[PDB]
RNA sequence: AACUUGAGUGCAGAAGAGGAAAGUGGAAUUCCAUGUGUAGCGGUGAAAUGCGCAGAGAUAUGGAGGAACACCAGUGGCGAAGGCGACUUUCUGGUCUGUAACUGACGCUGAUGUGCGAAAGCGUGGGGAUCAAACAGGAUUAGAUACCCUGGUAGUCCACGCCGUAAACGAUGAGUGCUAAGUGUUAGGGGGGCCCCUUAGUGCUGCAGCUAACGCAUUAAGCACUCCGCCUGGGGAGUA
């Protein structure tokens, strides 16, 4: 029932096969506990507006899921807290 | 509270006739699930006092839909007060 | 060096504290307005403002510098006058920013006369 | 939590317990438990070198594992168990094909989660892996300072130090009396906070409940005698006459810094406290 | 003046359009008084809301 | 026995700093470590205490920690009141509009009671950046246990409890209906960007009418009905 539109930034000097690697798996809690993601979007090497953690740009990732548990998006944070290569995240519930 | 959904079954269930959702069966019941809601949800959040006040404000209007129904025919009370499981 | 010497300029109700550094924020010299003899209520004054500016810039010319950004820090009366005490030196000012400090809240002004 | 026995004595009247309610299984285990018998003080010769230890309740060892590193074989948590040697509680483990062991018992372990050692782990409260895998931030208990002898550093209930940054071979650790240090990265720590944060605010009540836990009376040295210590003496109570208050066995006690210099540990401790 | 939120007939201001917040933002990213932009009372929340979501998400400046 | 307009429920919509919990940010203050740097900084009406020459202030970088959320921001919004402004998510309260699908007076007020209740204050345990009662000085005065300056402790913050007081004020109890207008603003509705009508809030003028006057005036302090609380000269005294 519930929507949800998840953006966030990987930092802009990630190796290229590891981003695959990390875009993969951070989709991957995204669609579980009942998660049907619909749309997985890229944004592009983008300039930041202000420095976060000492770069100047980043990549971009948006992702819209839906399930009626939360504890996907919930789980998602937990874990973009942890990684290091997300600098910036944020859930937006859309209605 | 409770959903829209979980609203209209508490509707069939209590209803006297079909397309009755004003007797004081359904608004009753309707009350009580949605007391039970706002309970539990302060056994977790104990001070949200500002919650706590609309929660007294249900009570009461149930409380006063009971004393109508008992004055007006015991029967409907005394089946309405067992399958809710008021006191 | 030879030029781009930044020069931070605090302007405030007492003496003006102006100092040239270099682009990387290196101080090369400094002159407020009370390191010239000057007396409180001189302190914070134009004319004693234009002296506290190009007795610094004078001091810049040895190490050569041909370029200086002023960024003035405070709201107070010794601003104009001392910028203009860079460009009668010849200290070739290009950019006038303003940095007074702005806090986004977050913190308890200190109580006010009475 | 803590209950407040009602004052029903004098001798009673302030005392407080512990409500023992995070305790599932109230019995040891045959297999991981060996003999401690008291000491009380003495050593190798017979002689109290140590004072104010002397009888109490026997107690039974619960062999710990400080040095979490079966690596891999997951781990449920069986029953938080009481430990008398230590403030916190500790927790039986069964690996998952068979053997088990104890370990101390993080803030809300429960009873049936899962927990892992090793180095691929995640970080979740009780499973350990080593300082150079555990994010700067995160709380740990149980942190070892030399690679492969066993947590040492934070271990009693409300034990925490706080992984603050890196270095090249060491990370900044904040240790609970506020010293920042740094360890070795290939010694282990484990996620969390040590349990029965609650032991710190019980009262004892009864001079005989501190003569339980193998206390003996302590006496002032203001009313010892010249001859058996330096505050003694005086016809009359008396103030301390001398400097600075003194130790029993002559040496300054409030104030003077007692560590060796010349430790091979001072390249290491950034800020200090306590 | 208008709206340029009713008249155009945007009824959900996106924070993940920049272009649009923009015009709203000043030389410093600071939020344009509606007096000054013309956008009712209605539109001036959703868009400050929307503005402080970009600010989060660094797709505009706090400062300038 | 009967009825819907009162009151509630159903359906379709609306806005909101309403509350609780957990997270995520940017600016700023302070402190710390370095690089540059030299004789002042700071403050007043003038001073001086004070911080510096053991390198202060300034400037640049980095780090630690706490607190509050610039612009938006308004006779703006929400809440019974106290009060509620960074963003996100999860629980959760109330209100308004339209419809007329349902019940057919189920309503108002409300002693005792039971809860909430700004700041300051207390206990326990944390935290402590800023500002700071008190305290120290330095000044002004004839004196200055004050206004001015320099610091500075509790507190200011969090979690539990306790306290239960404020010019807690619209100095205006709650409910219901009637009684000229004009012009705004907030949130909707229906008709012909504009005009008209309309519902509920929030404002400013202003009739009748009321008032000792000031003034109030469809958000009455007017005209009526119901219920509760309170007053009977000033001190003594909110004291026994």
């Amino acid at each position: 029932m519930r929507t949800y539109e998840v953006m966030y930034i990987v930092r802009p000097n990630i190796e290229e096969d590891a981003k695959k690697a990390l875009v993969e798996r951070f989709n991957g809690i995204l669609a579980t506990e009942g998660a049907e993601v619909l749309e997985a979007k890229d944004w592009g090497k983008r300039r930041l507006a202000y420095e976060i953690n000492d770069f100047k740009d980043g990549f971009y990732n948006i992702v819209r899921v839906k399930s009626d548990n939360n504890k996907a998006t919930d789980e998602f944070q937990r874990l973009a807290k942890i990684s290091d290569d997300i600098i910036r995240y944020m859930v937006i519930r859309e209605d | 509270a409770i959903s829209q959904e979980r609203k209209n079954e508490i509707i069939k269930e209590y209803r006297v006739h079909e397309t009755d959702t004003g007797s004081p069966e359904v608004q009753i019941a309707v009350l009580t699930a949605e007391i039970n809601a706002v309970n539990e949800h302060l056994r977790t959040h104990k001070k949200d006092h500002h919650s706590r006040r609309g929660l007294l404000k249900m009570v009461g209007r149930r409380r006063h839909l009971l004393n109508y129904l008992r004055s007006k025919d015991i029967q409907r009370y005394r089946e309405l007060i067992k399958s809710l499981g008021i006191r | 060096n030879i030029e781009n010497g930044v020069a931070h300029i605090r302007s405030t109700f007492n003496n003006t504290i102006v100092t040239i550094t270099d682009e990387f924020g290196n101080a090369l010299s400094w002159s407020s307005a009370g390191a010239l003899g000057f007396k409180g209520s001189k302190k914070s004054t134009p004319f004693a403002a234009q002296m506290a500016s190009e007795t610094a810039s004078k001091s810049a010319m040895e190490h050569g510098l041909k370029t200086v950004e002023v960024t003035v820090k405070g709201p107070g009366p010794g601003r104009e006058s001392a910028i203009r005490a860079l460009q009668s030196a010849g200290l070739e000012v290009t950019a006038i920013r303003d940095v007074t400090p702005v806090p986004h809240n977050g913190c308890r002004p200190p109580k006010r006369r009475r | 939590a803590i209950k407040k026995y009602k004052p029903i004595t004098n001798g009673r009247r302030n005392m407080t317990s512990l409500d023992f309610a995070e305790i599932t299984k109230t019995t040891p285990e045959k297999s991981l438990l060996k003999p401690l018998p008291k000491k009380a003080g003495r050593n190798n010769q017979g002689k109290l070198t140590v004072r104010h230890h002397g009888g109490g309740h026997k107690r039974q060892y619960r062999v710990i594992d400080f040095k979490r590193n079966k690596d891999g074989i997951n781990a449920k948590v069986d029953s938080i168990q009481y430990d008398p040697n230590r403030s916190a509680n500790i927790a039986l483990v069964v690996y998952a094909d068979g053997e088990k062991r104890y370990i101390i018992a993080p803030k809300g372990l429960e009873v049936g989660q899962i927990v892992e050692s090793g180095a691929e782990a995640d970080i979740k409260v009780g499973n350990a892996l080593p300082l150079q895998n555990i994010p700067v931030g995160t709380v740990v208990h149980n942190i070892e300072l030399k690679p492969g002898k066993g947590g040492q550093i934070a271990r009693s209930a409300g034990a925490s130090a706080q992984v603050l940054g890196k270095e090249g071979k060491y990370v900044l650790i904040r240790l609970r009396s506020g010293e920042v240090r740094m360890i070795l990265s290939t010694c282990r720590a484990t996620i969390g906070q040590v349990g029965n944060l609650q032991h710190e605010l019980v009262n004892v009540g009864k001079a005989g409940r501190s003569r339980w836990k193998g206390i003996r009376p302590t006496v002032r040295g203001s009313v010892m005698n010249p001859n058996d210590h330096p505050h003694g003496g005086g016809e009359g109570r008396a103030p301390i006459g001398r400097p600075s208050p003194m130790s029993p066995w002559g040496k300054p006690t409030l104030g003077k810094k007692t560590r060796r210099g010349k430790k091979s540990s001072d390249k290491l401790i950034v800020r200090g406290r306590k | 003046k208008v709206c340029y939120f009713t008249a155009n007939g945007i009824t959900h201001i996106d924070y993940k359009d920049t272009e649009l917040l923009k015009r709203f933002i000043s030389e410093r990213g600071k939020i344009l008084p509606r007096r000054v932009t013309g956008t009712s009372a209605k539109y001036q929340r959703m868009l400050t809301t929307a503005i402080k979501r970009s600010r989060h998400m660094a797709l505009l400046p706090y400062v300038k």
